[PDB]
């Protein structure tokens, strides 16, 4: 079950051997485990930022630590000076990036939350797409098995924070009596189309 | 091409004194640490059925991002950081319709350092019910993202202002909010 955590390296504090307005310093630690295809090929990045800026950076795609900014040089050499602490990162892939994802992938690669589909009128009609997850996702409106791409305007992906999203999608008509409006959207979690008529 | 992407992210903050551990799966908080109780806190309460973590483990983490960053802030020869004001919006998790139970959202983004006091005022009034709050969530350029949330009963004789505070802000930033 454990969930594992990467551990940061301390910097040297013998840089040279033995010899509320107030300012803000900030120091920012980052550890990226980049998936691509699946678990085929992972990345990881270590990100080290003093005041918003990286100073300093592991890739393992590089496979040992570079400095970023002048003031990230002391950090790189001595890092990797100690050439069994840089093996060790090397196989963290491995032993922390793709371990995550197998630990992980349960309820976060293959979660998945079916959207609730609401049209209401507003001169305009509203398709309000809410809940879902992933953010991935494609609205359309039909009108009458007929589609126009003017007078549609899209709120884009709303990420609530709480790993659902929403949207909304209004499109530009007065509705007479007759027509028939209907509003479609395609999603991960749903094997067919969900369909919304007004 | 890539397709997931898993974010450990912690920070320390002086002379506040303030640091926090949290993983971000694309964009969203997986759980964070609570220091002072020091226990995992899992977003979703269900997500801890699946997973554990030894939460001490982020306490060590943090003492080593202190220790880093008091040798970073001499280096710099004690440059401090450059103030970045958030940008703040406000939406509700639904659609809102009348007495109908629905959430206030106040998005805070695109701001450093991660410090800011957040109230929420309806009608005047500030209040305290049912509020609650994510952690500093990560993002790509280093800036910082919070989310803020009110349960209310939407109504058409209330009306709603989120108050965020921050060192880099002119002046504080009320967002309105109206049926």
């Amino acid at each position: 079950m454990k969930w594992r955590m990467a551990t940061p390296l301390l910097m040297q504090a013998l840089p040279m051997g033995g010899g509320d307005t107030r300012p803000r310093f900030l120091w920012q630690l980052k550890f990226e485990c980049h998936f691509f295809n699946g678990t085929e090929r992972v990345r990881l990045l270590e990100r080290c930022i003093y005041n918003q800026e990286e100073s300093v950076r592991f890739d393992s795609d590089v496979g040992e630590y570079r400095a970023v900014t002048e003031l990230g040089r002391p950090d790189a050499e001595y890092w990797n000076s100690q050439k069994d602490l840089l093996e060790q990162r090397r196989a963290a892939v491995d032993t922390y990036c793709r371990h995550a994802y197998g630990v992980g992938e349960s309820f976060t690669v293959q979660r998945r939350v079916e959207p609730k589909v609401t049209v209401y009128p507003s001169n305009l009609l509203v398709c309000s797409v809410s809940g879902f997850y992933p953010g991935s996702i494609e609205v359309r409106w039909f009108r009458n098995g007929q589609e126009e791409k003017a007078g549609v305007v899209s709120t884009g992906l709303i990420q609530n924070g709480d790993w659902t999203f929403q949207t909304l999608v209004m499109l530009e008509t007065v509705p007479r009596s007759g027509e028939v409006y209907t509003c479609q959207v395609e999603h991960p979690s749903v094997t067919s189309p969900l369909t919304v008529e007004w | 091409k890539e397709e997931h992407v898993i974010i450990q992210a912690e920070f320390y903050l002086n002379p506040d004194q303030s640091g926090e551990f949290m993983f971000d799966f694309d964009g969203d908080e997986i759980f964070h640490v609570d220091m002072a109780k020091k226990e995992t806190v899992w977003r979703l309460e269900e997500f801890g059925r699946f997973a554990s973590f030894e939460a001490q483990g982020a306490l060590a983490n943090i003492a080593v991002d202190k220790a880093n960053l008091e040798i970073m802030t001499k280096r710099s020869n004690y440059t401090p950081i450059t103030n970045v004001p958030p940008e703040v919006t406000v939406l509700t998790n639904s659609p809102v319709e009348l007495r109908e139970p629905n959430v206030l959202i106040c998005f805070i983004d695109k701001f450093t350092p991660p410090v800011v006091n957040v109230t929420w005022l309806r009608n005047g009034k500030p209040v305290t019910t049912g509020v609650s709050e994510t952690v500093f969530l990560p993002r790509e350029d280093h800036l910082f993202r919070k989310f803020h949330y009110l349960p209310f009963l939407p109504s058409t004789e209330d009306v709603y202002d989120c108050r965020v505070e921050h060192w880099g802000l002119d002046e504080p930033l009320l967002k309105h909010w109206e049926f």
